[PDB]
């Protein structure tokens, strides 16, 4: 029994986008369905929901009137479709089997051994909106200079659009210490990445480090090392 | 017209 | 709509501790409400609904209290897989439904005072025009931190951006990453760059200074 979302990417503003909902292990034609948003770090917001069958929906206001939620039974699959994007919309999407009408007195009188709602979810879909285009992480090396016998060395991965970048030290073989924090989104519309790593000051001399910074949607690939 | 159908409309147009 | 708002935000226990999480309605909504648990990674999945009734296969240490405004969310005894991020429902107004704001449960530790290290402009991003300064927290703990970038004492607002790791399985400590990115002219006209930390485990703020070109 599980829900499996299809769709989602990284489009521009104004541009439409289609999310589908595939059910299988329940009777898709007798419940609620709804869409459920994440925005990075945020909390959960409603977008939409449809009736069983498909002549009811409600929207979140600030999806109303650009949003329209549809169902197909016969294929026991939800849609979301976008319209009209906007930065705002970047989140990640979800789609959650709701109430069948039939059981309301469950959410308020408790009557069976479970809850038949809210009980199966989508994966999860990210949507990113941005004007951006696919570019290429410029690596920066944080070189160790002048602490009680540790000292701090990384990389900065900035400027690259879209999300993810791997980042991994000495291909690998070096991952203690290691801390590869959260990207941030810059006002320019691209990501920054840091990567750091705390080494024994006694190694500089001997071991070399180096980050190997792997951006698969420019297909860039670069290997950059951090000398003292 | 099911029973769910109607409920249905009572719910989101209450 | 029905505006649900969760306190605390956040929320330090160990395991083997006692956690009660508070959820308040912004208007009546009976016993109209549902509980659930996130971890990263992962879609929110159902604790509690009609306030008080544990849904199917949820241990017995979850339970839920409250009618009206006012509702509660307790783990008797907090066990290694409940750290996660807890938000409440309400479901009065169904089929429309909003969440909480969520309390996000972290491990409890000793308080960790974080090691600071600067970082100056590389010689290769200068060529490029722009000028980052990276500040590097490392390893501290409870997570709230203070990050003030001072250039030539000046106060700076607006031109850094942080973030921050989350736990570490293993010493439960968090890192904080701060940069701060100016033009090359800008970077050009000021000689001192300051990371000033705040923080718990020091007795007065640390602050960690280069002189650009040395």
């Amino acid at each position: 029994v599980q829900l499996v979302q299809s769709g989602g990417g990284v489009v521009q503003p104004g541009e439409s986008l289609r999310l589908s909902c595939s059910g299988s292990g329940f009777t898709f034609n007798n419940y609620i369905m709804h869409w459920v948003r994440q925005a990075p770090g945020q909390g959960l917001d409603y977008v939409s929901g449809i009736g069983s069958d498909g002549r009811n929906t409600n929207y979140g206001d600030s999806v109303k009137g650009r949003f329209t939620i549809s169902r197909d039974n016969s294929k026991d699959t939800l849609y979301l479709q976008m319209t009209s994007l906007r930065a705002e919309d970047t989140a990640f999407y979800y789609c959650v089997k709701g109430l069948d009408v039939l059981r309301f007195l469950d959410l308020s009188t408790p009557s069976g051994e479970r809850l038949d709602a809210f009980d199966i979810w989508g994966q999860g879909t990210m949507v990113t909106v941005s004007s951006a285009s696919t570019k290429g992480p410029s690596v920066f090396p944080l070189a160790p200079s002048s602490s009680g016998g540790t000292a701090a060395l990384g990389c900065l991965v900035k400027d690259y659009f879209p999300e993810p970048v791997t980042v991994s030290w000495n291909s690998g073989a070096l991952t203690s210490g290691v801390h590869t924090f959260p990207a941030v989104l810059q006002s320019s519309g691209l990501y920054s990445l840091s990567s750091v790593v705390t080494v024994p000051s006694s190694s500089l001399g001997t071991q070399t480090y180096i980050c190997n910074v792997n951006h698969k949607p420019s297909n860039t690939k670069v290997d950059k090392r951090v000398e003292p | 017209p099911s029973k769910r159908s109607f409920i249905e409309d009572l719910l989101f147009n209450k | 709509d029905i505006v649900m708002t969760q306190s605390p935000s956040f929320l330090s226990a160990s395991v083997g501790d006692r956690v009660t999480i508070t959820c308040r309605a912004s208007q009546g909504i009976s016993n109209y409400l549902a509980w659930y648990q996130q971890k990263p990674g992962k879609a929110p999945h159902l604790l509690i609904y009609a306030a008080s009734t544990l849904q199917s296969g949820v241990p017995s240490r979850f339970s839920g209290s409250g009618s009206g405004t006012e509702f509660t969310l307790t783990i008797s005894s907090l066990q290694p897989e409940d750290f996660a991020t807890y938000y409440c429902q309400q479901l009065n107004s169904y089929p429309l439904f909003t969440f909480g704001p969520g309390t996000k449960v972290d491990i409890e530790r000793t308080v960790a005072a974080p090691s600071v290290f600067i970082f100056p402009p590389s010689d290769e991003q200068l060529k490029s025009g722009t000028a980052s300064v990276v500040c590097l927290l490392n390893n501290f703990y409870p997570r709230e931190a203070k990050v003030q970038w001072k250039v030539d004492n000046a106060l700076q607002s607006g031109n850094s951006q942080e973030s921050v790791t989350e736990q570490d399985s293993k010493d439960s400590t968090y890192s904080l990453s701060s940069t701060l990115t100016l033009s090359k002219a800008d970077y050009e006209k000021h000689k001192v760059y300051a990371c000033e930390v705040t923080h718990q485990g020091l007795s007065s703020p640390v602050t960690k200074s280069f002189n650009r070109g040395e």
